RNA sequence: CCAGGGCUACACACGUGCUACAAUGGCGCAUACAAAGAGAAGCGACCUCGCGAGAGCAAGCGGACCUCAUAAAGUGCGUCGUAGUCCGGAUUGGAGUCUGCAACUCGACUCCAUGAAGUCGGAAUCGCUAGUAAUCGUGGAUCAGAAUGCCACGGUGAAUAC
RNA sequence: UCCUCCUAAAGAGUAACGGAGGAGCACGAAGGUUGGCUAAUCCUGGUCGGACAUCAGGAGGUUAGUGCAAUGGCAUAAGCC
């Protein structure tokens, strides 16, 4: 029950405690865990360490929490550093998609200022 | 050493997912089977990804096609 | 994020490119054409894209191929 | 209390906006606690007019005077609403 | 003590082939590794130093010393003499065991393990790191852990200098960058 | 007249909506029943390809015929065990599709990843008397593309009025 | 009233409504003895942890400390267990 660095995820069933890696979704677990031959409604209390190791393996190929939270900041730091519009945004904690910012604005601002 | 004041310290054996025995004595409950020792781990392979990543003209020439 | 099949360049601006990397680097290119993608063929280059009032001038380095000339070009003014 | 200052064709200066706020931090206390107001402005060639809409824990109640320069307009406007507050207020004791 | 063996019979011929020593002692022998955590919060609740000094008993084989405060500084809320943290002194033969239990089976489990730290080193050739998280020893189960706090683990040798110190630790293949 | 920008700016204030905070539910599989309307530079089967948005080939149809077009909630089974959780789908990163000369400013959608506030809401306030309220899906006009709006359509279906 | 320094003129003492400060206690260990120990402050390195907490090492040599003022002392420690 030692998985890409945490996971500890007890009596949860298989796709779903999988998913505390920060990498992988309900989709990729459910991907992962078909490349290596596990039923997905078994909950991990039940897995031995013979079964444990194909997991980890499997995970390796797919970028996980130790690079995978290195590379979406390489992005923004070239982004920010090279000097773009969604740099710009990024530089300023401003939303980037071309939302809205006259009225809402407010999951990327935080809190509300006066 | 002082007795009765420590913890009691056990001779234990240490197996790994990549097939290693280890012998340590320590502190621990049953046995010892761990995950990651210094062999099976990426800190002697596993550090070449780290800027030999990016490139934006590599990203470009497959839109290219000319 | 679009545009599957070839990256878009305008014509006045393609080839005055091709006349201005051959024959050695030139004035910042006075281009309004914000559509336009960088290719490999404007690295190291200066280029003016028009912003609304003025023409910014833009040194092309070489990692800016995926964006357009426009995402280096802000428009509105802020404080 | 929140103030909401408008101008029809009346762009509102800054000696102008805190007028209306001392003014009507008058009909404040002494009169009523009140909720949201929407105050309006307007010039039409002769008639500097003024409006308002106070939200109050009863209902609304809304007035307008026209006046001579934008400054009497509003005097006359606290007048007219205060007035009205002190007969909700009344309304609303019957000891 | 299956590594200080491994210092008996490879690395005194492998530091004096790079030094050219002309005698035998003068090579850097390790004295002690010391493992200092300390608290700070013991001015709110005496009580939460106990269960922290319980995770040196456990990493270590053997009780810490509860360390008093020095001077009397207003700066964190503390008087002089009050208990603010707990160190422990590894000697002999069981910071041998503490030593291969740390660089095999230990700093492997920390998470983002790329190379550690080279010039983290005192000046005078002593090393000095610091872990994050007590989950990294395996004898912390994280189960019966109630606060994640972390330590700080210094090796120091009879090194001269600082490369002297590197060359030490890189012997036994300790992890760089 | 033309290009480029702006109408999409954001310390903020307010109005109208949508999605929620879950177990009368979420998810997976099986599965029953609608009405109304649109369609020729248009609607676009079936058959192939792609995880998917879609792409290729391409019939049929100026339409009680053909296409959009699986109605969904419901029901059967299984799972989640009351946790910011298999609730929530915001934000952001990567990779894609379609439209159009062109989706940087500033489109929609799909895929993978990320999983924010939010635990039923202060003072105050709103709509509704029956196929109504409350929920569920569908269609249209505008329109190359671009609705949580608007205008229509049906499904389930109350409580209460001294 | 008492204590400390200066005035006080290198023994003691020495005045002023001269210049500065303190005391009207504390302690059953903060007393006795034996045994052991040696600070301040900076510098480098180190989880939260910084100008400053604890750790390691170096520099320093009593600039610390003394139940409470000041002077005289104190390493054989009178300082710390």
């Amino acid at each position: 029950a030692r998985i890409a660095g945490i996971n500890i995820p007890d009596h949860k069933h298989a796709v779903i405690a999988l998913t505390s890696i920060y990498g992988v979704g309900k989709t990729r677990s459910k991907a992962i865990l078909a490349a290596a031959g596990i039923a997905e409604d078994v909950k991990i209390s039940e897995l031995s360490e013979g079964q444990i190791d194909t997991l980890r393996d499997e995970v390796a190929k797919f970028v996980v929490e130790g690079d995978l939270r290195r590379e979406i900041s390489m992005s923004i730091k070239r982004l920010m550093d090279l000097g773009c519009y969604r740099g710009l945004r990024h530089r300023r904690g401003l939303p980037v998609r071309g939302q809205r910012t006259k009225t809402n604005a407010r999951t990327r601002k935080g809190p509300r200022k006066p | 050493m002082k007795k009765d004041i420590h913890p009691k310290y056990e001779e234990i054996t240490a197996s790994c997912s990549c097939g290693n025995v280890m012998k340590i004595r320590s502190t621990v409950g049953h046995d010892l089977n761990l995950d990651v020792c210094s062999k099976c781990h990426p800190f002697f392979t596993g550090k070449q990804r780290d800027v030999a990543t990016g490139g934006r003209v590599d990203r470009f020439n497959k839109r290219f096609n000319i | 994020r679009s545009l599957k099949k070839g990256p878009f360049i305008d014509l006045h601006l393609l080839k005055k490119v091709e006349k201005a990397v051959e024959s050695g680097d030139k004035k910042p290119l006075r281009t309004w054409s914000r559509r336009s993608t960088i290719f490999p063929n404007m690295i190291g280059l200066t280029i003016a894209v028009h912003n609304g009032r003025q023409h910014v001038p833009v040194f092309v380095t070489d990692e800016m191929v995926g964006h357009k000339l426009g995402e280096f070009a802000p428009t509105r003014t802020y404080r | 209390m929140q103030l909401n200052i408008t101008g029809n064709n009346v762009e509102i200066t800054e000696a102008l906006r805190e007028f209306v706020t001392a003014k009507f931090a008058k009909l404040e206390q002494y009169f009523d606690r009140i909720n949201q107001v929407y105050v309006v402005l307007k010039v039409e060639k002769v008639t500097h007019t003024s409006d308002a809409t106070l939200h109050v824990d009863g209902g609304e109640l809304h007035a307008s005077a026209e006046g001579q320069d934008m400054y009497a307009a509003i005097d006359g406007l606290i007048d007219k609403l205060a007035r009205q507050l002190t007969k909700h207020k009344d309304k609303l004791k019957q000891h | 003590a299956k590594l200080h063996d491994y210092y008996k019979d490879e690395v005194v011929k492998k530091l004096m082939t790079e030094f050219n020593y002309n005698s035998v002692m003068q090579v850097p022998r390790v004295e002690k590794i010391t493992l200092n955590m300390g608290v700070g919060e013991a001015i709110a609740d005496k009580k939460l130093l106990d269960n922290a000094a319980a995770d040196l008993a456990a990493i270590s084989g053997q009780k810490p010393l509860i360390t008093k405060a020095r001077k009397s500084v207003a700066g964190f809320k503390i008087r002089q003499g009050y208990p603010i943290g707990c160190k422990v002194t590894l000697r002999g033969e069981r910071m041998w065991e503490f030593f291969e239990r740390l660089i095999t089976i230990a700093v492997p489990r920390i998470r983002d393990f790329r190379g550690l730290s080279a010039k983290s080193f005192d000046g005078r050739g002593n090393y000095s790191m610091g872990v994050r998280e007590q989950i990294i020893f395996p004898e912390i189960d994280y189960d019966k852990v109630d606060r994640v706090r972390g330590l700080d683990i210094t090796i120091t040798t009879t090194a001269k200098s600082d490369e002297e110190g590197r060359a030490l630790l890189a012997a036994f293949d300790f992890p760089f960058r």
